[PDB]
RNA sequence: CUGAUAACUUCACGGCGGGCUUGAUGUCCGCGUCUACCUGGUGAACUGCCGAGUAGGUAG
């Protein structure tokens, strides 16, 4: 019984994803305020390639929306038709249920993954028992990994520069009243959301 | 001046590099690497390889073996160039001897300038050759960035003149032989990456073979022999070496040095060797234009390939 | 402005019967394809916690 919105990417000169993933940043810039953790980012065109055109944004009840959409970011950059910020329209209701997870398996894929995983593995033997020789843990030589897309960007106050991932799956449409954790996917684990095209 | 039928065979001829990774109980184990297979939605593969966590170092092995297969066109059409060639060696091995090539390249192998770009971010790299015929225990270069640098510091050690030696008469001497055994001992630091050779296709597939069940990365045959020949700092105005070839091609950087233009590649130096053969039967020779071209042209030999029409 | 203008050929119709192509047959002798050969990741997906867990969940 709520709604979507479009902000549309419409410069007709722009690296899509690159702006995806600081209108999450900012995302992520609100919701400190106190963990009022009822944000979606929902990225209505998923390709093989090319994160959408669109961002869609969700909110709960018409007025947390523009203390979103205030968010310090948009005032000083739309003197100019550059993006478009749709007006709140009450949903269509012949769109697909779909998810957003990020799913923490193409991030520990690298070699760097599995070091910090083997070193981690007897950084906890303190179950004391007899020490292995670390030269068996050899790598998974031969894999075949899925369609993925990354989001660029870093640590909340450290300089820590990690990234973010996206998948699309499609999943049961009636679950509860949609918090999550912070920045705005739907791997919260506790109520597993989707969020709708 | 160029026959139908002219060719040489190569002097030096190197083999296949292969990494192995020691461990602190004592043994050594192949290095293995993975692909990752990228899936569309509902091909290309990417190999990484890196150094496996708690290892010690890694060991590298191949093995060069140095001939005497300049001293005769390996095909020739006519009687009259390959008399010009024969007597075009032997003056230049009595006049000007072996020793600068000899040196050059030895120095190409002693430092590990076939490590191709495996020796940035590195700690120390030490270098043992087995050579044959020889009589003693081996030849040991110890700390390559902190002990050996120039020329003049090489010279410096116990055996190298025995090695320049074997070279030199090698090079010299009809049937005759030299076969040195090359292993690199390298302390990278934790989970470095390794980089070897990459397969021709037109991303980043690796060269491998199979050893004892594991599959292996190599870094080339052909590639690690194009790092013992880098070996042309003759070319006009010069300022960084070359691959010895006959068009000077530098790599990265598209253009070609010694254009025919200029008239200091292969072919407009070897059609003036009676040239070469008047100069050397003097009593003095110019260092600038025609030492630094008989170096080219003996250096052009040893790599081989036709020299045809 | 045509050797000008005009100009419904048609109905019926049983080619059938019979037939042993075979005999014989030594394709072989000789023969050096060879020389030469850098596909490259500029720096580039980090640091932790729980899980007895190369499987699995997290925080940034």
């Amino acid at each position: 019984k709520w709604y979507y919105k479009t902000i549309t990417f419409l410069p007709e000169l722009c690296n899509n994803e690159s702006l995806a993933a600081k209108c999450l940043r900012v995302l992520h810039g609100f919701n400190y305020q106190y963990e009022t953790r009822n944000i979606g980012v929902s990225f209505p065109l998923w390709c093989d390639a090319t994160v959408g055109k669109k961002i869609s944004f969700v909110s709960k009840n018409k007025i947390e929306l523009d203390l979103l959409l205030k968010q310090h970011y948009f005032v000083q950059m739309e003197q100019l038709q550059y993006f478009h910020i749709s007006n709140t329209v009450l949903v269509p209701e012949d769109c697909t249920y779909v998810s957003f997870r990020r799913c923490q398996s193409i991030d520990k894929l690298t070699a760097a993954g599995l070091a910090r995983k083997i070193r981690r593995l007897e950084k906890r033997a303190l179950s004391r028992g007899e020490q292995f020789d670390p030269s068996s843990f050899a790598q998974k030589e031969h894999t075949a990994i899925a369609h993925y897309h990354s989001l660029g960007e870093s640590s909340k106050q450290t300089n820590r520069n990690f990234r973010l991932n996206i998948r699309m799956l499609s999943e049961q449409p009636r679950e509860g009243n949609s918090i999550f954790s912070s920045y705005g996917l739907s791997n919260s684990e506790n109520s597993f959301q989707p969020v709708p095209l | 001046k160029l026959p139908t039928n002219l060719a040489y065979e190569r002097s030096i001829d190197p083999s296949d590099v292969c990494f192995f990774v020691v461990w602190p109980d004592d043994r050594k184990t192949p290095l293995t690497y993975n692909s990752r297979t990228l899936l569309g939605q509902m091909p290309h593969q990417v190999d990484f390889c890196h150094v496996p966590y708690g290892a010690s170092h890694i060991e590298c092995s191949f093995s060069v073996s140095f001939s005497s297969e300049l001293r005769q066109p390996y095909k020739c059409n006519s009687s009259k160039v390959k008399q010009t060639l024969v007597q075009l060696v032997e003056l230049y091995e009595t006049k000007i001897g072996w020793t600068e090539l000899a040196t050059r390249y030895l120095m190409n192998i002693c430092n590990g300038k076939w490590l191709w770009k495996n020796t940035r971010k590195a700690y120390c790299w030490n270098i043992v050759l087995t050579p044959w015929p020889w009589n003693g225990e081996k030849v040991g270069f110890e700390d390559i960035r902190t002990n050996y640098t120039s020329r003049q510091d090489f010279k410096n050690n116990k055996n190298w003149s025995a090695i320049v030696e074997m070279i030199k008469t090698a090079f010299s001497s009809t049937d005759g032989l030299a076969i040195f055994e090359v292993r690199a001992t390298l302390h990278l630091p934790t989970n470095a990456m390794v980089r070897p050779s990459q397969v021709f296709t037109e991303s980043r597939v690796f060269q491998s073979t199979t050893i004892d069940g594991e599959r292996s990365p190599i870094l080339g045959a052909f590639k690690t022999g194009a790092a013992i020949a880098t070996i042309d700092d003759w070319y006009p105005e010069a300022t960084e070496p070359l691959r010895v070839g006959r068009f000077g091609v530098h790599r990265e950087d598209v253009t070609c040095y010694r254009h025919p233009s200029t008239g200091k590649d292969f072919f407009s130096i070897l059609q003036q060797a009676e040239h070469y053969i008047e100069v050397l039967s003097a009593n003095k020779t110019p260092a600038q234009e025609t030492i630094n071209d008989m170096h080219f042209l003996m250096a052009n030999l040893i790599k081989g390939g036709m020299f045809q029409h």
